[PDB]
């Protein structure tokens, strides 16, 4: 189990660590989060009490370095940093633990939620979507735009998700216009899976990462990307059976985890009705259709 | 975006544009089978592709063989239309290619957009106008060439005859849409109006009779009356 210590908490903030959230009061004696499960990426995120504008946060993997949070009063945010001096870091963490100044990642033993939301997410792929190569961790926030959003403005602060566009030459083979538009299997299997992602695991990792950035930061371009990657599979008549089964599991846990009160803004009525009730795969997403119908029957 | 009454003069500016109407591409007669089921038999159709400024009509005849062995024909017909429009654009010299293509039915937008991805500068637009281009097959010489085709064929017409020698393209289009609206609302009566007087003929190289300016005013008045009469017969007014 690993630890992200905090220098201090000078401003009142709601802190979240994956799907859990807790409040810290201004200048409360708070020095971080312990017992973080090794083996998964994690995200530590922030919403200031005095300005809920800009949820922001850091994706990290404790196996890649010792990371801590320190507030910057100039830039006005909680910043993640890496400590290269390992003995210094270990000694800092041990003192804060002895003084019981840290909250505990509250994972229930039965609970596979985080694994199931991040099964295919890998830090190395996050760091290619979020380009900032001098750090081992990646910053995301509410307002960051995607490479596709920019095409339709600062490129260094972009989310470089894979561009999916159903009415593009990439998606449509000359002479198979109707075929390829109505059945996206070529675009899914040859262009995207074989061509760009190399395998379904990388495709699912980006899909899962897009959802999590949509849910935790309200990042609109991530929500667009998540829905586009679902629709591309559902709109393909030919999809490997193992991908359909896995997609059903992935979506099920995303829908299960979504705050009920955010469904209106994080779920696209058109995409979901198409995917569940009209598309080629309308019968292949049993778990997801069942939770969607019992939890958000209004959207449908 | 969409084309409507607010930007109607745009049709007659000097930016090349084409209307595309697909309502006569897939045509069928519905009939009873010996077993008492219902079946369709396709007949020849046509794409109606019109330059509203010049009157140049590119009539692509859709021969029934293009449907042979195909499924979901009403869907296919939209994609076949888009295929043929795209082929026509590619066949034209660059300086004759349209800057905009306006489809009369919104279901043509995605098929045409997809087939024209190679032409990102050509705007594909819907329209809020209800245009009577479906009545194209009530023009005898157009109907004749379509029904006689034994193979796919493109036939070129000027749908304004020589009217642009005397009137503007705004007025020519208004005349055309009034004639076609009349033919659509009551074909028999409209054709009676157009040919009642045997002394006015259709030139071999024309589609409509050789009316003088004053006679066109009379004809135009009779077509309005017909549309109003039918409106009254329809709604009991
Ligand atoms: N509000 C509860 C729920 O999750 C956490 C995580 C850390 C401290 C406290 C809590």
């Amino acid at each position: 189990m690993n630890t992200v210590p905090f220098t201090s908490a000078p401003i009142e903030v709601t802190i979240g660590i994956d799907q859990y959230s807790f409040n810290v009061k201004e200048n409360q004696p708070f020095h971080g989060i312990k017992d973080i499960p090794i083996g998964h990426v994690h995200v530590i995120h922030f919403q200031h009490a005095d300005n809920s504008s800009m949820r922001y946060g850091y994706w990290f993997d404790c196996r890649m370095g010792n990371f801590y949070i320190q507030y910057d009063p100039k830039d006005g945010l909680y910043k993640m940093m890496e400590e290269r001096d390992g003995a210094k870091f270990e000694n800092i963490v041990h003192n804060f633990k002895e003084r019981q100044m840290m909250v505990s990642y509250p994972k229930i033993d039965e609970d596979d939620t985080w694994y199931n939301l991040t099964e295919f997410v890998q830090m190395d792929k996050i760091r290619k979507i979020v380009r900032k190569d001098e750090n081992q961790f990646s910053y995301v926030d509410s307002s960051m735009t995607t490479v596709q959003e920019n095409e339709l403005s600062d490129p260094a602060h972009s989310l470089n998700y894979t561009v999916i566009n159903f009415k593009s030459r990439e998606a449509i083979r000359p002479g198979h216009e109707m075929e390829d538009f109505l059945d996206k299997s070529y675009y899914l299997n040859t262009v995207m899976l074989q061509g760009i992602f190399k395998n379904s695991s990388n495709y699912f990792g980006e899909l899962q990462f897009a959802f999590l950035n949509a849910m935790f930061f309200g990042n609109y371009g991530s929500s667009l990307q998540w829905h586009a990657m679902i629709e591309l599979i559902c709109s393909s008549a030919t999809v490997p059976k193992h991908m359909l089964d896995k997609l059903d599991e992935i979506l099920y846990y995303q829908i299960k985890t979504l705050p009920e009160q955010y469904s209106d803004i994080l779920l696209n009525e058109r995409v979901w009705n198409i995917c569940l009730y009209s598309s080629f795969q309308k019968n292949s997403l049993h778990n997801t259709e069942k939770i969607m119908e019992n939890k958000y029957p209004e959207l449908l | 975006g969409a084309m409507n009454s607010s930007n109607y003069a745009e049709l007659f500016n000097n930016d090349i544009k084409l209307f595309v109407d697909d309502t006569n591409v897939y045509r069928v007669t519905v009939h009873k089978t010996f077993e008492g089921n219902v079946a369709t038999k396709a007949i020849n159709g046509c794409i109606f592709t019109l330059n509203p400024k010049t009157g140049h009509l590119f009539l692509k005849i859709i021969h029934t063989s293009v449907w042979a062995g195909q499924k979901r024909l009403s869907q296919l017909a939209k994609w076949k239309t888009a295929e043929e429009v795209s082929a026509l654009v590619r066949s034209l010299p660059k300086e004759e290619q349209p800057k905009q293509i306006i489809v009369t039915r919104k279901a043509m937008l995605d098929p045409l957009e997809v087939h024209m991805l190679d032409f990102p500068n050509i705007a594909i637009r819907p329209t809020e106008l209800r245009l009577p281009f479906s009545a194209a097959m009530s023009i005898d010489k157009l109907s004749d060439v379509v029904m006689k085709a034994t193979e796919p064929q493109m036939v070129l017409f000027n749908i304004y005859d020589d009217w642009l020698d005397r009137i503007s393209s705004y007025t020519a289009f208004s005349r055309l849409t009034l004639l076609l609206r009349a033919l659509k609302t009551n074909e028999e009566s409209a054709k009676m109006i157009l040919l009642s007087d045997p002394t006015i003929t259709i030139k071999s190289y024309h589609l409509w009779p050789s009316f003088t300016d004053e006679q066109w005013i009379t004809i135009e008045s009779q077509m309005r009356d017909l549309i109003l009469t039918e409106y009254g017969r329809k709604y009991n007014v």
